[PDB]
């Protein structure tokens, strides 16, 4: 079983600010990480797959990178529509696991 | 240069009936009923039906699972190749099989594939770049309407391709024809990569359609005639009647 | 359009049981594996179970030995049978098809709406 963690657990940022979220895996998962964004009352939406690949329809302001155990999710310029809880999920092996979640 | 060519439609389904049987090995047998266990497309299964009409061109990324049954019916030779891999990007090795007028080129490389790859015989617009290759193979082309059927298996590093080509009469429903035809082995490629997804490559410059099914571990009784040709088969896990036929070794 | 619909939620007593189901449409359900994920109020996402496209191999999370995953490809329906339910199992249960380049091979990511299960 692979442990997932995220930091900070919560962050405060204004519109136009740069926001970064760190995910860390207890084991090397190469490039098999998904990033999800969840708004209150809604199912999670996938933004990034395979560490750095953007999903179709996702705004260019979103990005991410990393390999092994240390991964980063970045918003180049925070919008009023980007207030959500962000989760990372590993699919390198079963069981699959989600991180604690970061509150923006 | 990658060119982004659409809407998403729901899949159609067709009735497989009795098709997808291939010669399990390279051993001559005749006038005998032989029982074997292998990956076969289940009898009377549900097969996904895709369309290429030209304004719609179905070419989604599909799962490979444990093996793929692929079939196509056309005249214009629109379907000319396949991509097999995992992430289908510069991070991993992928298998590219492309046919053309004179030959077939098979190579395994770290390809950076296009968002919507295709061939354009005014040239390859399948990938933007490629890095260090591990496998290369060149031979003769693999490819009333032409019915082409293939079976793609990936076992112990070997990518095994079986195929059959027959002419068929045109029927209005534009469904899968009934009858029994066994697929002979075409090529066995010692590649050694992990295939989990695949995509069909279409060539642009007509109408075509193709079908995708998935293989399962099942027991079959195969009937070999006087000339070692398989003419019939029983799926021993289809129904209680087939089960009895298999037990008693009788059609 | 692709739609995953959960049903069978409600309120049960501790030590009791409840069977949930998810109806799938708009895609080739019988070629894809499926996952169950739950989210309790005040908590993040928790993975529960996974079943392969052929209804063969099954994997479980905290729930192994109590929950059973199964599917019927002739009805396009995914099932989750929960036995010996505890207070800690109170959550909204989702069915999902998670994008996965290694095991299921799914190239698309789909989620349902979720159904609430309360144990008390
Ligand atoms: C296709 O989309 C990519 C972005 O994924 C872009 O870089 C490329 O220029 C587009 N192709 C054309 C012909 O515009
Ligand atoms: C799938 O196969 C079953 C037979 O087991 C059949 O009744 C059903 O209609 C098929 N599904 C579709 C979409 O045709
Ligand atoms: C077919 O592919 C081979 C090998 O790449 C090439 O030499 C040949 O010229 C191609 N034929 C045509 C008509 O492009
Ligand atoms: C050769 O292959 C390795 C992967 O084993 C890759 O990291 C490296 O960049 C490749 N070399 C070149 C020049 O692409
Ligand atoms: C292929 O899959 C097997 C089984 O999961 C795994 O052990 C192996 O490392 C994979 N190969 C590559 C290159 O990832
Ligand atoms: C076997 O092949 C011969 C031709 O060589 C043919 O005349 C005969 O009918 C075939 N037998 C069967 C059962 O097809």
């Amino acid at each position: 079983v692979i442990w997932m963690t995220q930091s900070p657990s919560s962050l405060s940022a204004s519109v136009g600010d740069r926001v970064t979220i760190t995910c860390q895996a207890s084991q090397d998962i190469r490039f098999y990480l998904n990033w999800y964004q969840q708004k209150p009352g809604k199912a999670p939406k996938l933004l990034i797959s395979d560490a750095s690949n953007m999903e179709t329809g996702v705004p260019s302001r979103f990005s991410g990178s990393g390999s092994g155990t240390d991964f980063t999710f970045t918003i180049s310029s925070l919008q009023p529509e980007d207030i959500a809880t962000y989760y990372c999920q590993q699919y390198d092996n079963l069981p699959f696991t989600f991180g604690p979640g970061t509150k923006v | 240069q990658c060119v982004n060519l659409r809407t998403q439609l729901p899949p159609a389904y067709t009735n497989s009936f009795t098709r997808g049987v291939y010669y399990p090995d390279k051993v001559f047998r005749s006038s005998v009923l032989h029982s074997t266990q292998d990956l076969f497309l289940p009898f009377f299964s549900n097969v996904t039906w895709f369309h290429v009409i030209s304004k719609r061109f179905d070419n989604p990324v599909l799962p490979f699972n444990d093996g793929v049954y692929f079939a196509s019916i056309e005249k214009s030779n629109i379907i000319r190749g396949w991509i097999f891999g995992t992430t289908l990007d510069s991070k991993t090795q992928s298998l590219l099989i492309v046919n053309n007028a004179t030959n077939v080129v098979i190579k395994v490389c770290e390809f950076q594939f296009c968002n919507d790859p295709f061939l354009d015989h005014k040239e390859f617009r399948v990938y933007s770049s490629a890095n260090n290759c591990t496998f290369e193979y060149v031979s003769q082309p693999f490819l009333f309407k032409n019915l082409r059927e293939f079976v793609f298996k990936n076992i112990d590093g070997y990518f095994k391709i079986y195929s059959k080509h027959t002419p068929i009469i045109v029927r209005e429903p534009e469904d899968l024809p009934q009858g029994f035809s066994a697929l002979e082995p075409l090529v066995d490629l010692p590649i050694g990569i992990n295939i989990t997804r695949f995509q069909t490559l279409l060539a642009l410059h007509g109408a075509a359609a193709y079908y995708v099914g998935y293989l399962q571990p099942r027991t079959f009784l195969l009937k070999y005639n006087e000339n070692g040709t398989i003419t019939d088969a029983v799926d021993c896990a289809l129904d209680p009647l087939s089960e009895t036929k298999c037990t008693l070794k009788s059609f | 359009e692709v739609q995953l619909v959960e049903s069978g939620g409600g309120v049960v007593q501790p030590g009791g049981s409840l069977r949930l189901s998810c109806a799938a449409s708009g895609f080739t359900f019988n070629s894809y594996g499926m996952h169950w994920v739950r989210q309790a109020p005040g908590k993040g996402l928790e993975w529960v179970a996974f079943i392969r496209y052929d209804g063969g191999n099954k994997y479980y999370a905290s729930v192994k030995g109590r929950f059973t995953i199964s599917r019927d490809n002739s009805k396009n329906t995914l099932y989750l049978q929960m036995k010996s339910l505890r207070a800690e199992d109170t959550a909204v249960y989702y069915c999902a098809n998670l994008k996965d380049s290694r095991y299921s091979g799914s190239y698309y990511d789909y989620w349902g709406q979720g159904t609430l299960v309360t144990v008390s």
